């Protein structure tokens, strides 16, 4: 079985540097052309860099958007390909895949991807505010999880006992550079006077854990 | 670079339907178009090479056709494991480039959103900020229009929307629209209203509240 396994992603400030690595197995590594391809919501899939086989002087090729800033290399004794990045930009943010290109045609094998986040935001835990069930069948309530960085947070309800009807929305980046999301749940109106509802928020990058009891507003 | 235009961006498929999607190159690319599948949280997977050649181990319901500039991927009866994004890629000339992708989603009958509005909490107000949240729960299709009105003034530029992935059990979407103001701006006005337009509603739904009343 062919396997490509990337590592080295993470958080870095603009102007920063970071090196990605990929280890291959299941094919004759030194015969083949190894690539980095990145993916972002704004630009989709973009080829980044290629290093060809030593038999053809192991030539390197770069996308214009990274030329002069990124360096691709390989160590055939380790079945490894590397991507050294420098002068990083916010728009370099994305998921970086190691990939084999079959001699100038398809990208016929891909890794699992490693995430690069280029941002000047400081690591920070969220504030959690109740979305109280309206005093006016089915009721909706939730928690607003505001101003944290970086991703992700996890949200459960009643320590995981409540899962049906929960919607934890994807985070949105605010102009401040911090993320915000809401987690909401629909429950029977009749249960508001008999059942407590608590959202459990965990933000591991800041070692923040918050339990917020959500109740009707008096 | 050669640009690949994929259409539609979103294709809705009923279970059992035969579907196809399109990839158009901005110049001649011969037969050098390759197709990939990417499931949620997964990596791209090569399905079809050189416009029409299926890869070994790929199911027979996938087939591709086309040459020159216009290419088509077809799935003769979609299965649930085919719900994914699909990308084309050209290797006719350097650098190699990818289309923007077609998302395949589950088609179901129309379902109207259930709409809820949440005032900012007292706790948040004490911090200097007010977030007003409008929730659209379990609706289909995904297209919806949400407009904020503050003392009858239509708001622009101060809200953000977020949409869930399609629900695995009922195939609906949910959406949040969050209006963010400073505390001072929030306290300058009284009536906060979210107006929701959706195909499933016989008339647009407004949920509103008066600031500081309950």
């Amino acid at each position: 079985e062919v396997k490509l396994e990337e590592s080295g992603g993470g958080l870095v400030q603009p102007g920063g540097s970071m090196k990605l690595s990929c280890v291959a197995s299941g094919f004759i590594f030194s015969n083949h052309w190894m690539n980095w391809v990145r993916q972002s919501p704004e630009k989709g899939l973009e080829w980044v860099a290629e290093i060809r086989s030593k038999s053809i002087n192991s030539a390197t090729h770069y996308a214009e958007s990274v030329k002069g800033r990124f360096t691709i290399s390989r160590d055939d004794s380790k079945s490894a390909v590397y991507l050294q990045m420098t002068d990083l930009r916010t728009e370099d943010t994305g998921v970086y895949y190691c990939s084999r290109n079959y001699y100038g045609s398809t990208y016929d094998y891909w890794g699992q991807g490693t995430t690069l986040t280029v941002s000047s935001a400081s690591t920070k835990g969220p504030s959690v505010f109740p979305l109280a069930p309206s005093s006016k069948g089915t009721a909706a309530l939730g928690c607003l999880v505001k101003d944290y960085f970086p991703e992700p947070v996890t949200v459960s309800w009643n320590s995981g006992a409540l899962t049906s009807g929960v919607h934890t929305f994807p985070a949105v980046l605010q102009s401040s550079g911090l993320y915000s999301l809401s987690s909401v749940v629909t429950v029977p109106s009749s249960s508001l006077g008999t059942q407590t509802y608590i959202c459990n928020v965990n933000h591991k990058p800041s070692n923040t854990k918050v339990d917020k009891k959500v109740e009707p507003k008096s | 670079d050669i640009l690949l235009t994929q259409s539609p961006a979103i294709l809705s498929v009923s279970p059992g339907e035969r579907v196809s999607f399109s990839c158009r190159a901005s110049q001649f690319v011969g037969s050098s178009i390759h197709w990939y599948q990417q499931r949620t949280n997964g990596s791209p997977r090569l399905l079809i090479k050189y416009a029409s050649e299926s890869m070994s181990g790929i199911p027979s319901r996938f087939s591709g056709s086309g040459s020159g500039t216009d290419f088509t991927l077809s799935i003769n009866t979609v299965e649930s494991e085919d719900i994914a994004d699909y990308y084309c890629q050209q290797s006719h000339s350097w650098p190699f480039t990818f289309g923007s992708g077609t998302n395949l989603e589950v088609k179901r009958t129309v379902a109207a959103p259930s709409v809820f509005i949440f005032p900012p909490s007292d706790e948040q107000l004490k911090s200097g900020t007010a977030s007003v949240v409008c929730l659209l729960n379990n609706f289909y299709p995904r297209e919806a229009k949400v407009q904020w009105k503050v003392d009858n003034a239509l708001q622009s530029g101060n809200s953000q929307e977020s949409v869930t992935e399609q629900d695995s059990k009922d195939s609906t979407y949910s959406l949040s629209s969050t209006l963010t103001l400073s505390k001072a701006d929030y306290e300058k006005h009284k009536v906060y209203a979210c107006e929701v337009t959706h195909q499933g509603l016989s008339s647009p739904v407004t949920k509103s509240f008066n600031r500081g009343e309950c």
